[PDB]
């Protein structure tokens, strides 16, 4: 609560890293096939969920951000979603691990005005995209 | 002294060299035969052995030091010094099929020497080598995306 | 050669589009609704 | 001989390595005469009998109909144990309750690949090499095939590919010439005119 | 039929949004990139 | 004979909801421009014309396959 | 009955024609007039004959001295085009560069037998049995002939063909996943055999689209 | 289909990237005084 200043968030970064590299190296197999490697990384992916909960857990003190409450989201589905295997379509949930990846725009200040300029650099040609969406429908009608 | 590096007929020259050293390079092709093989693996070798001594030439003509000054001066060392490997390494006892294709590759590098002195080509490398810092962001951003959308294509339709 | 040269003639007059048919009115690429145009002409014009 | 047919039903044959699979075990069936014993089990983290039989069978033309019958309705799915799919299918080699062949033993393994040796099997079910182990690779893949090799190297088998539908017909009948070594050796005591069952020229 | 064709948003976001990103990544790459070329020989034809 | 009066019904909507504020000069701008330089198109029109006599002349005779490229729906043997 | 209807049409308007350019010159004793005397000289000899019947398109081509606006537009384009002298030249040569970097990479690689089963020339000969639509119960008759790929690398020409049908865009993961099973000199392809083949067409996909949108911002942008 | 994809993605592409782009050439306006025009006229003389 005082010491999460540098070296805790630099941790954090690479905690995400390290998430991402492992989610990576998944095999996606058909129909419930699977490896050594994809239990491993199952038992893995706990530690990186235990961790990734006690952030929030451990966070009073922030929660109006935009990126606080995806974090949240991404917390609270991911334990629905362990929970909800453990007693017993699971595998459809399990999508929201590729937000993870997501905390590395919020976490490096140099990407975080890149993209607030890029999603503000496009107000102005948004008459463009209402033009086409009005040709398209109009088109689709026709035919 | 100073004026057989220095004169047209040297930069001339060193023109042919360069056109000499990529037409032996593309001019294969599947099924070349034997003569072209033997003409061919002759011509580098004989290209290497003057290219080493325009080397040695400017090396000691112009002082150990400020050779290493210009990017290309260094690009242009490294590729002599590659292509002596090479010309050892395919008489040796390593073969390394993949490896030949490598290092022909290499020798391919020596045209960059007749664009070197066109005065525009420069300004374009230099103007992104000192712009690729302020859109590295940018690109870090455009590669998460790529890396976002290809876990979670992979995720759907695994 | 044909096909070849169809498509590179094709694509060079097509540039010819963009060089004479967009960027010909830059008066509004760098419209600037902020400070002045034509729009406050035009609504002084109607409200009159 | 005492044939048994090993199929991977696992998830990751699901596809058109799936159906090389069923063709190539029902273009194999056709080399078993009737005096060969046959039988085809299926392992997905569990093994189990394909068919109705549940032992070894004499491979006539009406069993012989069974088992093939069963082979095309198999479907794709779960994770590949190999350890209890060569348990099981070393149990029904060594059952003597009922009619068999007293002869060639051997067990035809027909995956794709996987990173699973076995070796703890093969060590406690046939450390007198008794039974032969024939391995084919169906499909187009990238899995390893390495333990797949080993598994035919150390139990006198043989190791076959079978990537598309041109190579089912012509692998799936090369296994005889491993079978045949034993009886080349013997010499002039193994050249005995037979008699074929009664068919049409 | 069913609903296999919601799944179809994905290939039109990845498409959409993912030449959107390469277009500012392009452009900004060349728009002061190559005019910072311009007035870099502006200074070198003056000294000409 | 009935159905180019029933296609017509979908044109009714835009004469009322083009008039959003500010993309009605944006089309209106751009067609003026469009119209303001007619020549520049008259370039592709004598390319492609040019470029159609020359396909005829010299591919117009190949068959159409049906599994080939060239079948009854692309093919060179006419000018349209 | 068409085709001869056509042809008397000719006449009329080569007629018209040659009554009008010998009026041109008699007010003269006036460059781009010499076109007029080519169409009119071909029509005429056209009465190698494939020859003539396809160089007697340039009619609309003398329009443009007629016109106006369409001369000066003409001359906006030989003025518009000089403006790539300089990268229209880099990218060339990064192209030839390319071409000769594949030669080196898929020589002679691309070649396949005619069924999926044979990988040698030598056994890539006769006839084998093929199976319509992957079924076993209907088999047909075809011969095994050892072909080679219609956009290959085997020299610098085809190198350069094959990079610039991937610069454009169309065909390119056709020709990438037939590299990435591009297995040796004389052989045939194994599925997926080299992956990381991939990054040469990348970098190429990469470095052609950066220049394409530098000689496009730097002409109609800038 | 022709009036389709000459009305639709030739046309509006051409706005999209008319537009877009439009901008970056005005932000280098802006960028003129900003801090990096006067500094790449700065470090290029020195260099040569
Ligand atoms: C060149 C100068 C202009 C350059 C234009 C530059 C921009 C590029 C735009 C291209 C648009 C082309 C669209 C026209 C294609 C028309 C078409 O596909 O019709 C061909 C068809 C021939 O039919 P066919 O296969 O012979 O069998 C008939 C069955 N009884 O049917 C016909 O032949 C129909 C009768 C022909 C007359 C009307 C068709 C349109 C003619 C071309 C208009 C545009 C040029
Ligand atoms: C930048 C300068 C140095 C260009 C140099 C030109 C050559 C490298 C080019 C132009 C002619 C090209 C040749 C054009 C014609 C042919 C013949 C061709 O082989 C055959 O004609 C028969 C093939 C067979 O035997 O199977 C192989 C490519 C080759 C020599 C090309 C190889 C590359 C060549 C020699
Ligand atoms: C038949 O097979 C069984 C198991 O495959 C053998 O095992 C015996 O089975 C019978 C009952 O079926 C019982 O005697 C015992 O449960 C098993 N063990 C022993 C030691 O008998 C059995 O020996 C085989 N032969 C016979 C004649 O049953
Ligand atoms: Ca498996």
């Amino acid at each position: 609560s005082i010491v999460e200043w540098k070296p805790f968030d630099i941790f954090i970064l690479l905690a995400i890293f390290a998430n991402c590299v492992a989610l990576a190296i998944y095999i996606p197999f058909p129909e419930d096939d699977s490896n050594s490697t994809n239990h491993n990384l199952e038992k893995v992916e706990y530690a990186f969920l235990i961790i990734f909960t006690v952030e929030t857990f451990l966070k009073i003190i922030y929660v109006r951000n935009g990126w606080n409450l995806l974090d949240f989201v991404i917390v609270i589905v991911g334990l629905f979603s362990v929970i909800l295997e453990q007693l017993t379509d699971v595998k459809a949930l399990r999508a929201f691990r590729v937000l993870r990846p997501l905390r590395l725009v919020s976490g490096v200040p140099s990407l975080q005005v890149v993209l607030n300029s890029i999603i503000k650099a496009m107000v102005p040609l948004l008459h463009i995209a209402l033009l086409v969406l009005f040709v398209i429908i109009i088109y689709a009608i026709i035919g | 002294c100073r004026a057989a590096v220095k004169s047209v007929t040297f930069y001339w020259l060193v023109i042919v060299l360069v056109f000499l050293n990529t037409l032996t390079i593309s001019s294969e092709h599947y099924n070349q035969p034997d003569w072209l093989t033997q003409i061919q693996d002759i011509a580098n070798k004989v290209l290497l052995a003057l290219f080493t001594c325009e080397m040695l030439v400017k090396m000691y003509s112009l002082g150990l030091q400020a050779y290493f000054v210009s990017l290309f001066n260094r690009f242009d060392c490294f590729v002599v010094c590659g292509g002596i490997t090479e010309t050892i390494l395919v008489e040796l006892e390593i073969m390394s099929p993949l490896g030949i294709s490598v290092f022909r590759c290499v020798r391919l590098l020596r045209i960059f020497k007749v664009t070197r002195h066109w005065t525009s080509l420069s300004n374009l490398v230099a103007s992104l080598l000192n712009s690729m810092k302020s859109i590295a962001s940018l690109l870090l951003l455009l590669f998460l995306f790529i890396i976002i959308f290809s876990l979670l294509g992979m995720q759907l339709f695994g | 050669v044909y096909f070849i040269s169809f498509y590179m003639l094709c694509a060079f007059l097509i540039i010819n589009l963009f060089v004479a048919v967009i960027m010909d009115n830059f008066d509004y690429l760098t419209r600037d609704w902020s400070i002045l145009g034509p729009h406050h002409l035009d609504e002084f014009k109607r409200i009159w | 001989k005492d044939m048994l047919i090993l199929v991977d039903v696992s998830g990751s044959v699901s596809g058109l390595t799936l159906k090389l699979i069923r063709t190539s075990v029902s273009e194999m069936l056709e080399t078993l005469s009737d005096d060969d014993f046959v039988n085809v089990a299926s392992f997905n983290s569990n093994a189990q009998d394909v068919s109705c039989f549940q032992h070894l069978v004499q491979a006539n033309v009406r069993n012989k109909k069974v088992l093939k019958d069963a082979v095309n309705n198999i479907t794709a799915k779960g994770i590949t144990d190999y350890k209890k799919g060569f348990s099981f299918a070393f149990e029904q080699l060594l059952n003597y309750n009922v009619s068999r062949a007293n002869c060639n033993k051997i067990i035809m393994l027909f995956t794709d690949g996987g990173e699973e040796r076995a070796q703890e099997i093969f060590n406690k079910y046939n450390k007198d090499k008794k039974v032969r182990v024939f391995t084919f690779s169906v499909g187009q893949h990238n899995y390893d095939r390495g333990p797949i090799q080993w598994m035919a190297c150390e139990n006198k088998g043989y190791y076959y590919e079978i990537p598309s539908i041109g190579a089912i017909r012509i692998n799936t009948q090369e296994y005889l010439d491993v079978l045949g070594r034993p009886m080349v050796l013997a010499g002039d005591k193994a050249k005995q005119v037979q008699w074929t069952n009664v068919y049409l020229d | 039929s069913s609903s296999g064709m919601i799944v179809c948003i994905y290939f039109i976001i990845l498409f959409i949004c993912g030449n959107y990103i390469l277009l500012n990544v392009f452009l900004a790459i060349a728009v002061d990139n190559l005019a910072d070329a311009e007035s870099l020989n502006t200074a070198q034809k003056e000294e000409a | 004979s009935i159905t180019f009066f029933r296609l017509f019904r979908v044109m009714r909507l835009v004469k009322l909801l083009s008039r959003g504020e500010g993309i009605r000069t944006l089309l209106w701008t751009f067609i003026k421009s469009f119209q303001a330089l007619p020549y520049v198109a008259l370039l592709i029109a004598m390319l492609f014309f040019i470029y159609a006599v020359i396909g005829m002349q010299m591919f117009g005779k190949v068959a159409m396959r049906d599994n080939n490229q060239i079948n009854r729906n692309n093919n060179f043997q006419t000018f349209p | 009955f068409r085709n001869t209807i056509l042809g008397y049409f000719d006449y009329a308007f080569t007629a018209i024609f040659t009554v009008e350019i010998l009026l041109k010159m008699t007010t003269f004793g006036n460059y781009f007039n010499l076109l007029d005397m080519l169409v009119v000289g071909v029509s005429l000899v056209s009465f190698v004959v494939k020859i003539l019947r396809v160089l007697r398109v340039l009619r609309p081509l003398r329009a443009i001295n007629r016109a106006k606006g369409l001369k000066h537009v003409v001359q906006c384009v030989f003025v518009a085009i000089r403006t790539i002298g300089n990268i229209m030249i880099v990218t060339t040569l990064l192209q030839f560069m390319f071409a000769c970097i594949g030669v080196q990479l898929f020589k002679g690689k691309f070649y396949r037998c005619t069924d999926e089963a044979k990988s040698n020339p030598e056994e890539c000969r006769g006839l084998f049995i093929l199976y319509k639509d992957g079924d076993v119960d209907s088999p047909v008759v075809r011969e095994r002939i050892w072909q080679n790929s219609d956009f290959n690398f085997d020299n610098v020409l085809s190198a350069m063909m094959a990079l610039f049908t991937v610069s454009t865009f169309e065909g390119w993961p056709a020709l990438l996943y037939k590299a990435i099973d591009s297995n040796g000199e004389n052989i045939g392809p194994i599925y997926n055999h080299r992956v990381e083949i991939s990054i040469f067409f990348i970098i190429y996909i990469i470095i052609v689209a950066f220049f394409m949108m530098n000689i496009f911002v730097g002409f109609v942008i800038v | 289909f022709v009036s389709l994809v000459i009305f639709g993605s030739f046309f509006v592409l051409n706005l999209v990237l008319g537009v877009l782009s439009g901008e970056f050439s005005k932000e280098r306006e802006k960028a003129k005084a900003r801090g990096d025009f006067q500094k790449l006229r700065e470090k290029q003389q020195l260099e040569e």
